[PDB]
């Protein structure tokens, strides 16, 4: 029954997240950040809004979706670099 | 028309490996593709930002209005209009190359053949992509299609220009993929900020010999050297 | 459903409810919740159809409830099927 | 042949700019404001076809030996010889010099560039770290915490540089001691010297009603950073938590100023103080001057590499006042 819409989502928040994830994903052994992962953020934000039975996706749904994807990427790493990546991406997640 | 899509072997295209290693398809079947595009992530930040803004405009649903605007503007056409138009071009027109276009295509063939010869000598290995006479037929075919868009009864020289541009943008990039001493001799002899005219470097190293221009290419790829002033001045710009 | 959904804590109450007898593993339960609600499938002007589904991979050590999480979802989803390893075949997976 | 245009010659004539280094940040270490002079003279002295825009090596050797002659006679206090050596920097550049040569000016210039980088290499090789460098000045992070501990170590450091033959003739001069330094460029910085100074070209682009406000909050930020530095040192990157000494007052103040702007930005009684100034290099238009002040203050505080997260959260909660999203291009 429920079909959320991305009404007035924070584009630049997501775009900077994708740009930084892509830049740090240049590491040739890491999880391959790709355009379908950007779509994943948008799908996930819709899924959280679906859990709320919500016609509209909120910033909180999108922030949680970003946090899920960023955590998924950050933990896909050799431990020699995980702390630095956590520190860098914290500017996007620790606003929530 | 076979329009085929494939991933490289090893998943992402591996720049340290040859295209014949990155690709499972044999040279026989590869020759049958008039154009091969090898597509890679640049990972450039401005490109990825542009893609991200575009993708979010797709998901937010503005793209429906955007395409409708572009179609009312005539900057885009609908699927059915383009389908009818493709059928109209296919049934009404079949262009021929002008004599000037025919000579230009022949000269471009010998040009890219010379380019493949120097590349195969340089790499001392034969390419996975065969740039045989069969590939000139592909460039002819592309030229004819380009003229076929506008229903022009002749394919003019401009259509050969665009056909050559597309072949250079696709199959040539699919195909076109001791110095240790000369490079550091140049690092010693040319200090930072000053310029060496290429002709003197040619005389100086050849009199000791094509390792020269690989040393130029390597020091050009790094920031250390920068070809400058129509390529006549070798400028030690970086470290 | 309407009544309980407008609780501002509903997302975490759902995620805690996911596979309730499995302790911890809150990121798995989050990913499972997201997948099981899904995004929104789309098609721009009929030209460009976009996946609504969210695909999740549980990669990890033996005895960490990954199989039991799948067996939970098998009971929980409306349409679902479960296949294991060499018990599958390519045609048995897509169509035959 | 000098009548003709030439691409090397025109590059030689047109080009001059140093690759000046500017490592912006907050610095709780003491920072040495090293003045420099005699870099041209020192490099001409310490200097040392296939290369076609290098000045003639023979003529350069004559210039070096002659400058050594002049320098020795200046050491013996021939006042005319000292006046000569001081004036050499003009002659190597002055096109009215009878022996002016573009290749000479350029050869001297890029040697000066290389030597400035080698001076930076030496200072960093001695364990310090460079905030800023150009042909007249170097600012250096010391890896030390108090000026009263460092008046010996700084003079050791400077002497250890000048005793290297590459820099034998430099006028290395510790022109200031900074206890605490906030730095983004040499026209936009503040710090405590050993006493607080503040200069910001950023301030000049705020509208008049907000220029006093910017300076007041800059003093508050400096005071908070100072309190936090000495607090950390009594407990024993030291800045961690400094925002907490003023953040809530700042948000209260900014809420009040936003209300006042909504009341008065339109008003002919007050609009004059909301006019954004026209200035040299006035880069861009702006529609909300309070937002310009907040952007400036957050940017200054975001220079603090150790503490980015607390400033980032404060920046979010400030930008919430305008209903501006945290990463919106307006913000
Ligand atoms: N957090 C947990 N809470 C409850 N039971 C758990 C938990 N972790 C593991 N188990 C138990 O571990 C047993 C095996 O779980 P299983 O689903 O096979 O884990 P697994 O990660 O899939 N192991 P594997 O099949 O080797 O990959 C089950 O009987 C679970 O009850
Ligand atoms: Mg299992």
């Amino acid at each position: 029954k429920i079909y959320p819409k991305l009404h007035q989502m924070d584009m630049d928040k997501v775009s900077r997240v994708y740009a930084d994830l892509r830049r740090e994903s240049i590491s040739t052994g890491s999880f391959p950040i790709t355009v379908r992962h950007l779509e994943s953020i948008l799908r996930i934000a819709e899924s959280f809004a679906k859990m709320r039975l919500s016609e509209f996706v909120s910033s909180y749904d999108l922030d949680r979706a970003i946090k899920v994807v960023v955590d998924s990427f950050v933990d896909a790493q050799k431990v020699s670099v995980r702390r630095q990546l956590r520190r860098s991406f914290a500017i996007y997640t620790l606003g929530h | 028309s076979v329009l085929a899509a494939a991933n490289p072997i090893y998943g992402r295209y591996d720049d340290l490996k040859s295209p014949g290693d990155n690709i499972d398809f044999q040279t026989t079947i590869l020759s049958r593709f008039d154009m091969i595009f090898i597509v890679k992530d640049d990972h450039n930040e401005e490109r990825d930002i542009s893609i991200a803004n575009h993708v979010i405009n797709i998901h937010t649903g503005n793209a429906n209005a955007m395409q409708n605007q572009q179609e009312e503007n005539g900057s885009e056409i609908s699927i059915e209009k383009m389908k009818r138009y493709i059928t109209y071009c296919r049934l009404k027109c079949a262009p021929r190359l002008s004599p000037q276009a025919a000579e230009k295509l022949s000269s471009n063939f010998v040009t890219i053949r010379k380019q493949l010869l120097i590349n195969e000598l340089e790499s001392t290995e034969r390419s996975s992509i065969p740039i045989t006479i069969r590939q000139l037929e592909a460039i002819i075919r592309i030229t004819e299609s380009l003229a076929k868009l506008e229903l022009s009864p002749i394919a003019q020289e401009r259509h050969v220009d665009e056909a050559i541009r597309l072949f250079q943008a696709s199959t040539m990039d699919a195909a076109s993929q001791e110095i240790r001493r000369f490079e550091q001799e140049l690092k010693r002899r040319l200090p930072i900020g000053w310029s060496t005219s290429y002709q003197t470097l040619r005389r100086e190293f050849v009199d000791t010999q094509l390792a020269l221009d690989k040393a130029l290419y390597a020091l050009e790829k790094h920031e250390t050297i920068q070809l400058r002033h129509q390529g006549q001045n070798i400028y030690r710009s970086g470290v | 459903f309407r009544k309980i959904s407008r609780d501002r804590g509903i997302i975490d109450k759902i995620i805690s409810s996911m596979a309730p007898s499995i302790y911890g593993h809150r990121d798995i339960k989050t990913a499972v919740a997201c997948s099981l609600f899904g995004g929104v499938p789309k098609n721009v002007n009929g030209k460009h159809s976009i996946r609504g589904d969210i695909n999740v991979l549980l990669l990890g050590d033996p005895g960490t409830a990954k199989s039991q999480i799948l067996k939970y979802v098998e009971k929980t989803a409306h349409r679902a099927v479960f296949a294991t390893g060499q018990g599958a075949s390519a045609v048995g997976l897509t169509a035959s | 042949i000098q009548n003709d245009f030439d691409l090397n010659t025109s590059w030689i004539m047109n080009d001059s700019e140093f690759p000046k280094i500017n490592n912006s940040g907050v610095y709780d270490n003491v920072v040495l404001d090293v003045g420099v002079d005699n870099l041209t003279v020192n490099t001409i002295l310490t200097s040392a076809e296939f290369v076609h825009d290098a000045f003639s090596n023979d003529a350069l050797n004559v210039l070096r030996g002659m400058l050594k002659e002049w320098w020795d006679e200046a050491l013996k206090e021939n006042s005319t010889a000292d006046l000569l050596v001081n004036s050499l920097a003009s002659w190597v550049q002055n096109p009215n010099a009878k022996l002016f040569d573009g290749l000479l000016r350029y050869h001297v210039h890029n040697l000066t560039k290389k030597a400035l980088l080698q001076l930076v290499n030496e200072f960093s090789a001695l364990g310090s770290t460079i905030v800023y460098a150009d042909r007249n000045q170097i600012l250096i992070k010391t890896n030390k915490y108090s000026p009263e501990n460092c008046y010996a170590y700084s003079q050791y450091m400077m002497k250890a540089v000048r005793t290297n033959p590459m820099f034998s003739y430099l006028d290395l001069n510790i022109k200031r001691y900074w206890d605490l330094l906030i730095w983004m460029d040499k026209f936009n910085f503040s710090g405590l010297a050993c006493t607080a100074v503040s200069q910001w070209q950023l301030k000049k682009f705020l509208s008049p009603i907000y220029q006093p406000e910017f300076e007041d909050w800059m003093m508050i930020i400096l005071d908070s950073m100072l309190k936090t530095k000495q607090s950390y040192l009594k407990l024993n990157n030291s800045l961690n938590g400094f925002s907490h000494l003023f953040s809530k007052p700042l948000m209260k103040r900014v809420k009040k100023l936003f209300k006042n702007q909504q009341e008065f930005i339109l008003d002919p009684q007050y609009e004059a103080d909301y006019v954004i100034p026209v200035l040299p290099g006035s880069h861009l238009n702006v529609k909300n001057p309070l937002l310009e002040l907040v952007k400036s203050l957050c940017h200054v505080m975001l220079l603090s590499k150790s503490t980015i997260l607390e400033i980032r959260t404060l920046r979010k909660e400030l930008l919430k006042i305008f209903e501006l999203r945290e990463f919106a291009k307006v913000a």
